[PDB]
RNA sequence: CGCGGGGUGGAGCAGCCUGGUAGCUCGUCGGGCUCAUAACCCGAAGAUCGUCGGUUCAAAUCCGGCCCCCGCAACCA
RNA sequence: CGACUUACCAACCCGAUGCAAACUGCGAAUACCGGAGAAUGUUAUCACGGGAGACACACGGCGGGUGCUAACGUCCGUC
RNA sequence: CCUCCUAAAGAGUAACGGAGGAGCACGAAGGUUGGCUAAUCCUGGUCGGACAUCAGGAGGUUAGUGCAAUGGCAUAAGCCAGCUUGACUGCGAGCGUGACGGCGCGAGCAGGUGCGAAAGCAGGUCAUAGUGAUCCGGUGGUUCUGAAUGGAAGGGCCAUC
RNA sequence: UGCCUGGCGGCCGUAGCGCGGUGGUCCCACCUGACCCCAUGCCGAACUCAGAAGUGAAACGCCGUAGCGCCGAUGGUAGUGUGGGGUCUCCCCAUGCGAGAGUAGGGAACUGCCAGGCAU
């Protein structure tokens, strides 16, 4: 009861945050090849003029303005590039 | 780890070689592939060799 | 320090209005006495409520 | 169901074409008739349509459900597309195995002039 | 196709008159006949499964499919993908041929045959019956039977209910009891 | 209290570190030799692995705790 | 070889109740990103270059972890 | 180093805070074309049962995803089969993310290939872990240099240990 | 123009499920038969081919049904930005935003293009 006892912990591990999430939001004007959203799995899908990379990163394939819309029978979320 | 490293040398006589990893024990048979050879700019047979 | 502690007891956070104990099949006055006896063992102010249609 | 399986089969190539923006020559094969349509990339406008169900095509055919009826209808749809200046389309087999009547229609259209 | 002709000419009439079906197409048919044998002993000697499949091929005139494990089971010491049975599906012409052969030859050769159960309709109209011995089929030569391979036979039918299914089967002079 | 281990027939130990199955000795039982016993000889059975819960198709084994048994440490003022 | 009950334990489903940081078929306020529009602000913005210091923080309010919903405790976010 | 929470609905965010994993695997588990759809339970059925294979139904993805957890996935990224080497060479608009070293995404262009009738897809795997800078050296190309000249030694550049 | 049917969509449950009924001139489906083209890790089941006797049985289409699923106000409540206040680990006031659930209720989709059939 003098000083203290002791006892190690088994946790204290974690990983570098990956900076996911929407980079360019709706209404923004992107250059071709701009990343619109980095994500894990197609949480967002590739609409018009939008390409999906291997890590499911959505990048604009044409110059223009971003546009999110709920589309399809599963009410999924599609990112499209309106021509500008 | 358990996989060793091998180089696939060109059979076109360029001396060019790709490199890759192979499981020696489970696939003892050598590995042959048609891979592009930049030196002769043609797809040619590449066969396995030690690194 | 040196980590978290060990679990010692389990509680149930109580917010005002939560109906803790319910009772049926007894007279109202005896229910009041029983609930008084029970509330005497709890660290929260209580009150006696009845059933209503809505 | 057979048609449910067919729709599930078709949907992938249909979506690929729909995003690519190709004018679509969609076929539809039944045990008796074989239909062909050419449809705008938006999907809601029927450019041309040739089918064995209609007299102009059927009256030159013995049976409307075989490779020769398919060749006739493919020839007709390709010529009407060339008269509308459609020129360049892409083939939507709608899940049907590209073989037999569907393939015969495709070759008839290709020789008549539709490019796919 | 003898029993197929018998079906289309007499069994259809019986069923129409009996169940008052409004459409002729409402009368039950025989969709398929599946002959299975679960060679659970293949896990020790794989060759046993090949020989059992040879016996089934002899019975059916039709090379069998080697059905494998759907999921690994340790209670029977089978891993996923281990072949543990062989099956054949018979339709149409060979359907009817095997069906007639069974009814009019193999069932009589059953040792101590008293009558097939009428309780083996799986609630819809499918008849599943178990044959203990492959010697009841003359297609198998007795003298080379290294081992008593059984099998089980499933007559799959377009009947909605067991009543209609068994009426259809009995109209084929099927030996119930 | 921390850290390293251990829990396996009736007793003492292996096995387990490389998940696909539990052995050795003594003991116990039955018979045999002996007038009888001991020793001895010949046969047999016996534990489902501390325990809970997971993982896995499969747990004595891997894992997490829990219970008990040893060992080291629990210091500087 | 062959069958009864109960004293009880209780799965699924149906209905009625609650709870959750590692639960969500719902879901704000704020904050954030982008665009346009006035006014205001000694360009308050960005780039480049010369010189630095600083990298021991403290308390208070709001949202929290840890602690005993203890500490002028400790570790965070934002003022 | 990877995953979830704390983390306060953009990003980021600490603790000797709460939970788990990695130091790989695969020549196919990659590419493409064609095809297919799960768990579980109930009913019937030779050995054979609670759990083996067969048939039907209910169910609805409660399955699967080579390995952790999350996010995904029916057009399947899940399961078979054919042919295969794009698990290519030189670049790369534009972005994202970092103090920096660096790391990631990437249409498109050139060459030459695979699959498909074709549109088209393919410069690895459903994604996020599977790893170490520099120096010093080793191996193979490269006549770039090669101390008087011609070579060579050595050094450089490219691939790689 | 009307109505039925087939195809391609729009949209993604006010659109799905259940239950009851109804349709075969046309369409569609079941169907008939496999030198064939093509095919099953066996099977003309499926894919495919040559057809058309029969039936709308199943499926599909349509119609009617509220038993569900679904949508859903007004009001109140919770939370909350800014500024204050309290016996302050929680609250209250002024002002701005204002749900979720639930209630009334709605609800058996609607709609474009082309083709065919019938009555015109
Ligand atoms: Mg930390
Ligand atoms: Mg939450
Ligand atoms: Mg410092
Ligand atoms: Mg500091
Ligand atoms: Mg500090
Ligand atoms: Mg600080
Ligand atoms: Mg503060
Ligand atoms: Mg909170
Ligand atoms: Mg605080
Ligand atoms: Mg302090
Ligand atoms: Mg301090
Ligand atoms: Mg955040
Ligand atoms: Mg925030
Ligand atoms: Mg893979
Ligand atoms: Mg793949
Ligand atoms: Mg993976
Ligand atoms: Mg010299
Ligand atoms: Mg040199
Ligand atoms: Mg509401
Ligand atoms: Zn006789």
């Amino acid at each position: 009861a003098h000083k203290k006892a002791g006892g190690s912990t088994r946790n204290g591990r974690d990983s570098e945050a990956k900076r996911l999430g929407v980079k360019r939001f709706g209404g923004e004007s992107v250059l071709a090849g701009s990343i619109i959203v980095r994500q894990r799995g197609t949480k967002f899908h590739a609409g018009a003029n939008v390409g999906c990379g291997r890590d499911h990163t959505l990048f604009a394939k044409a110059d223009g303005k971003v546009k999110f819309e709920v589309k399809g029978p599963k009410n999924r979320k599609f990112i499209s590039i309106e021509a500008e | 780890g358990i996989r060793e490293k091998i180089k696939l040398v060109s059979s076109a006589g360029t001396g060019h070689f790709y490199t890759t990893t192979k499981n020696k024990r489970t696939k003892p048979e050598k590995l042959e592939l048609k891979k592009f050879d930049p030196v002769v700019r043609q797809h040619v047979i590449y066969k396995e060799a030690k690194i | 320090g040196k980590g978290k502690g060990n679990v010692e007891y389990w509680v149930a956070l109580i917010q005002p209005g939560k109906v803790l104990y319910e009772m049926d099949g007894v007279p109202e006055e005896l229910a009041r006495e029983a609930f008084k006896l029970a509330a005497a063992k709890l660290p929260i102010k209580t009150t006696f409520v009845t059933k209503t249609v809505m | 169901d057979k048609k449910s399986a067919r729709i599930r089969r078709a949907t992938r190539a249909r979506r690929k074409l729909q995003e690519l923006g190709a004018t679509r020559l969609v076929v539809h094969r039944t045990p008796r008739h074989i239909y062909a349509q050419v449809i705008a990339p938006n999907g809601s406008e029927v450019l041309v349509a040739a089918s064995t169900v209609e007299k102009a095509i059927a009256e030159q055919l013995k049976y409307t459900g075989n490779k020769d009826a398919a060749a006739a209808v493919g020839k007709a749809v390709a010529e009407r597309a060339l008269e509308k200046g459609i020129k360049d389309v892409s083939f939507d087999r709608s899940g049907f195995q590209y073989h037999g009547r569907v393939q015969a229609l495709a070759d008839a259209a290709r020789e008549a002039g539709l490019q796919f | 196709a003898k029993l197929h002709d018998y079906y289309k000419d007499e069994v259809v009439k019986k069923l129409m008159t009996e169940f008052n079906y409004n459409s002729v197409m409402q009368v039950p048919r025989v969709e398929k006949i599946t002959l299975n044998m679960g060679v659970g002993e293949a896990i020790a000697d794989k060759k046993l499964l090949d020989n059992a499949a040879a016996d089934l091929a002899a019975i059916s005139g039709q090379k069998p499919l080697i059905t494998k494990a759907r999921k690994s089971v340790a209670g029977f010491k089978i891993r996923q993908g281990y072949p543990i049975g062989c099956k054949v599906t018979l339709r149409g012409e060979r359907m009817w041929e095997f069906f007639e052969r069974l009814i009019t030859i193999a069932v009589p050769r059953i040792r101590d045959f008293r009558g097939l159960s009428a309780k083996s309709f799986d609630g819809r109209g499918n008849y599943s019956m178990g044959v203990r011995e492959q010697i009841i089929f003359p297609e198998i030569d007795y003298d080379k039977v290294d081992r008593v391979r059984g099998l089980d036979i499933t007559i799959t039918t377009t009947a909605k209910s067991d009543e209609e299914g068994r009426a259809l089967l009995a109209a084929f002079d099927f030996p119930f009891r």
